């Protein structure tokens, strides 16, 4: 199908109606319009040829707006070689749009899906606590709580608390890697302390302490506060899978890597090493033990109770 | 090695010969007199581990350190106290080949036998 | 990086998905495992002489394995199988002898024997493995039939296939007649502490050989000291119910072949420190005008001595 | 800039030192490839830039035209961009022979020749510096003779040692030793092996000159 409009050359018809004068102010026009970006993202599907190609009329598609920004996060989904070449000045422009706008999901939500496919570190670090503000301090701490708690029923998506976890995948993804300045940089504007307070906290969110997990005197205390997360689904859709996705993997490294060269410490590391995986024996023989939870039943039963 | 051997069946030794003295051992205990008993035979021995008969030992000439080592660390002293201890009366000799005190007469052979060919 | 001399002393200091050395806990304990905690492959802990691992050839176990049948299980044909057996045994000697110090010939067949154990490392073909629920068993075997020994897997795949293995070149346990090679027991062994067995698996990490020692000259070797001026060496006995050092007056003619077992010291080095092997104490020296002594170890820092040049 | 000096064409040779002696962009010429150089030296798309740049500094180099030699070594420079130290460790970057295989024998060959070419003249500083380098790369030429594109790889090492040694025989001795070395000639005996190993031995012959033990 997308060969067949490539050939009937619809999308120059498209993109002409998408930058075609809309006088706003009219529904019709309003609705036209995310129409027809609904059908450009349909047709900026996996194919690097039309990825390319509409990637080529990069400045009509790159305005401010919801539309204008879903379509150019769909415009390079996928494509390492369109993706990788990114100019700075599209990084520029996305930046000044969120801060002139201000808290907007759409922005945050193209720049951590062009981040998976070092510059948009650098930028977020030059854009400051204006959009990627850590709510570490006290009264942040207390905001946090606030936050929260008007989440009881469930997650606004466009919140604060939105815009936290978006900033927040934003910075692992820069720092997925071993990059020294993107690591140095989220270190600095997340604080340890302020996760184990939080993170921790009864209140804690399943979502936001998923987040806070991912994107992790520290590791010596939070083995505790992991432990707390174990049984949690067990004492849900989506409940388990936040936490032992990666809450042994790190910590085995732990256990194994050199990386923490603390690998015998006090009662907290010395007895927690020996019986934290105890308390997930029956999770790691449980009957749901199968796949990446049967892989950290192996990595528990074996060495996460040896330490 | 003969030397670390010979330590470690000291130690071993001077705890068997203390639970014995002091109360019965277990099933367990038993068998690691027996395997302890059959380690110093096979060492004072030193012909290879073959599936001869543990009273079948029959060599040219035992090694002469391990002889003085054995005698001088008191794996021979050792032997004497776990003999003297058996019978007291932890075994009065009357009750054995009764299916039941067995394994103390096999262990009280062995040890008989491990002396004997110290004794070369 | 040699060629690994058959009968050299061997030993494995892991670091697949865990480090540790391999060993076990000697006397009658049959078991294999690991001891992470206990030393460093760059850092040996003490009581080296527990990594002493002998390199012997292949057993043959034919005659004898059919003697051990007959065992279990005629009588006339007993005499015949036994003399089979018998000449079966001395042709095994005979090999064993043969192989000493033959290199590595990569994918050769050879065996480790613990020098405590005095066995050659064995894996239980069909029995479950102690600890693991889905592994097999494994121990040491006095003499063997023909499963003491397994190939030589070269876990670097550079040396040459029947290369002469380079020593502490990436090599693994591959099981001869298992088939599965040496694999860690990662199971959080509790009963034995920082125990880790060695199962027949397959797995993706081993542990290579490494040659011992054959001893301003040779450093933590365990030796003897023997005064030139008393013609003899200065041994521990246990003189009124108490250990005193002192120079044994042997009444032999050969002083060098008076080997009494107590001129067991052993060197240690800082920047040497004498240890007393023969009670495991460490020597000293305090009032008499001086004498000396033995105490519980040579930490304290007084039991330094001093070592003049020739 | 490479099929302008096939053939080792003085006159673009000359061309383009004129070029990089006048023209003030020289140092950033050599920054896009020292910096082109030190983004595979870290590294370990890159080493197909890498062996165009090292066969263009052969040309540069080629036939003897030490001007060039000593351009690409100091240049005289406010800061000096350093090319036959790069690659001499880039060629650092028995515990080879599974990293030397079928993708990468062409690039070593390249690395081998280029460093050949700015020494091979009577170029005494530069030979120094390959020698009295803190990357162990005189050692690393050592491994490559002793440990059918293998055959290349020792002559091309042969041919580098060899022009190490014109008009340094002390340093090359400490890593091959001379026995190994003899056996290597002899094994070659069996590009054709015979004068590869005729090429071990010139190199043979060459260091016994400052040697005995060989000479027996």
């Amino acid at each position: 199908q997308q060969r067949l409009l490539k050939n009937m050359d619809a999308h120059k018809v498209m993109l002409d109606l998408l930058q075609i004068p809309y006088d706003k102010g009219d529904a019709k026009m309003m609705e036209i319009l995310r129409y027809t970006h609904q059908f450009l993202q349909k047709f900026c599907a996996g194919n690097p040829g039309n990825q390319a190609l509409l990637h080529k009329h990069l400045h009509l598609f790159l305005t401010p707006g919801l539309l204008e920004a879903e379509t150019m996060q769909h415009i390079f989904l996928n494509n390492y070689q369109l993706c990788s070449e990114i100019s700075e000045p599209v990084l520029q422009h996305f930046v000044h749009l969120l801060a002139t706008h201000g808290r907007h999901v759409q922005y945050l939500d193209f720049l951590h899906t062009v981040i998976k496919a070092d510059m948009i570190m650098t930028e977020l670090t030059n854009a400051g606590d204006d959009v990627v503000v850590f709510y570490n301090d006290k009264a942040s701490l207390a905001h946090l709580l606030d936050m929260m708690k008007a989440a009881r029923d469930g997650v606004e998506d466009h919140s604060p608390l939105m815009y936290h976890i978006s900033l927040v995948d934003l910075l692992a993804a820069c720092a997925e890697g071993k990059n020294v300045y993107t690591e140095i940089k989220c270190t600095s504007l997340l604080p340890l302390e302020d996760v184990v307070s939080v993170v921790t906290h009864e209140d804690c969110i399943t979502e936001v302490k998923m987040a806070y997990v991912n994107f992790v005197n520290h590791i010596w205390t939070l083995f505790e506060n992991f432990t707390l997360d174990m049984a949690r689904v067990c004492s849900d859709p989506t409940l388990e899978k936040y936490v032992l996705s990666v809450v042994l993997d790190t910590i085995n490294a732990f256990f194994s890597s050199p990386f923490s060269e603390n690998s015998t410490s006090l009662q907290t590391h010395q007895t927690i090493v020996v019986q934290l995986l105890q308390s997930t024996t029956r999770l790691l023989e449980c009957p749901w033990l199968q796949q990446q939870h049967k892989g950290s039943v192996e990595a528990c039963i074996r060495t996460l109770a040896m330490v | 090695r003969d030397l670390d051997f010979a330590n470690d069946a000291s130690s071993m030794l001077a705890s068997a010969v203390e639970k014995l003295n002091e109360g019965f051992i277990s099933q367990n205990d038993r068998r690691f007199v027996i395997q302890l008993l059959e380690d110093l035979v096979f060492f004072v021995s030193d012909v290879p581990n073959n599936g001869q008969n543990v009273l079948d030992i029959m060599v040219t000439k035992p090694n002469r350190e391990r002889q003085k080592l054995m005698r001088e660390q008191n794996i021979l002293k050792q032997v004497f106290g776990i003999l003297k201890a058996p019978f007291r009366p932890l075994v009065r000799l009357e009750e054995l080949s009764d299916q039941k005190n067995a394994p103390y007469q096999h262990m009280f052979r062995l040890c008989y036998r491990v002396l004997r060919h110290s004794q070369e | 990086s040699s060629f690994l001399h058959i009968g050299d002393i061997v030993s494995l200091y892991a670091e697949g998905s865990v480090n540790g050395f391999i060993s076990t806990l000697g006397l009658v304990d049959d078991r294999c495992v690991v001891e992470p905690a206990a030393g460093d492959l760059d850092n040996p802990p003490k009581k080296f002489r527990d990594c002493l691992f002998k390199v012997c050839p292949m057993n043959r176990y034919s005659a004898q394995k059919q003697y051990w049948k007959a065992k279990q299980t005629d009588v006339v044909l007993l005499q015949k199988l036994q003399h089979a057996a018998q000449m079966e045994q001395k042709q095994n000697d005979t090999e064993n002898k043969k192989v000493h110090g033959d290199v590595v010939k990569y994918g050769s067949v050879i065996q480790l024997l613990h020098m405590k154990s005095n066995k050659y490392l064995t894996v239980n073909k069909r029995l479950p493995a102690l600890l693991e629920k889905n592994a097999m068993r494994v121990t040491l075997d006095a003499t063997g039939n023909e499963g003491s020994w397994l190939f030589i897997q070269p876990f670097w795949k550079l040396r040459s296939n029947g290369d002469n293995v380079v020593v502490g070149d990436k090599v693994i346990l591959n099981p001869v007649n298992a088939g599965q090679p040496l694999h860690a027991s990662n199971y959080e062994l509790s009963d034995n502490a920082g125990c880790k067995e060695v199962n027949s698996v397959n797995c993706n990490t081993s542990w290579k050989i490494n040659l011992f020692m054959q001893f301003v000259l040779k450093g933590g070797d365990v030796v003897r000291l023997f005064h030139a001026e008393q013609e003899k060496f200065l041994t521990c006995d246990e003189y009124k119910g108490k250990l005193q050092v002192f120079l044994r007056t042997t009444l032999r003619q050969s002083a060098t072949s008076a080997t009494s077992s107590n001129a067991l010291w052993e060197v240690e080095v800082v920047h040497y420190r004498f240890k007393h092997l023969a009670t495991g104490n460490y020597l000293a020296a305090e009032e008499n005008k001086y004498c000396l002594v033995a105490v519980p170890h040579g930490n304290d820092i007084a039991s330094l001595f001093e070592l003049d040049p020739t | 800039a490479i099929h302008l000096l096939d053939g080792g064409n003085t006159e673009i040779q000359k061309s383009f030192h004129n070029l990089m002696m006048s023209d003030k962009k020289s140092e950033r010429f050599f920054k896009v490839l020292h910096d082109r150089m030190k983004r595979a030296q870290q590294e370990t798309t890159s080493v197909l830039i890498m062996q165009p740049i090292l066969r263009f500094l052969q040309l540069l180099c080629e036939n003897h035209n030490r001007d060039l030699q000593n351009f690409l070594r100091c240049q005289n420079n406010k800061t000096n961009y350093n090319l036959v130290c790069e690659t001499l460790q880039f060629l650092d970057i028995g515990l080879l022979g599974l990293y030397i295989n079928e993708d990468n024998v062409g690039l070593v060959i390249q690395t081998l020749e280029t460093l050949t070419e700015y020494c091979q003249g009577p170029c005494h500083e530069n030979q120094t510096c390959i020698v009295t380098h803190e990357s162990n790369g005189i050692d690393i030429i050592t491994a490559l003779i002793l440990n059918d594109l293998v055959l290349q790889l020792k002559d091309n090492a042969s041919k580098l040692l060899l022009a190490l040694m014109e008009s340094n025989a002390e340093r090359i001795l400490i890593s091959l030793r001379p026995q190994e070395l003899v056996d290597v000639i002899k094994k070659a005996y069996l590009v054709s092996p015979r004068e590869v190993g005729h090429n071990i031995y010139i190199l043979a012959l060459q260091l016994s000159r400052h040697n005995k033990q060989l000479q027996h």
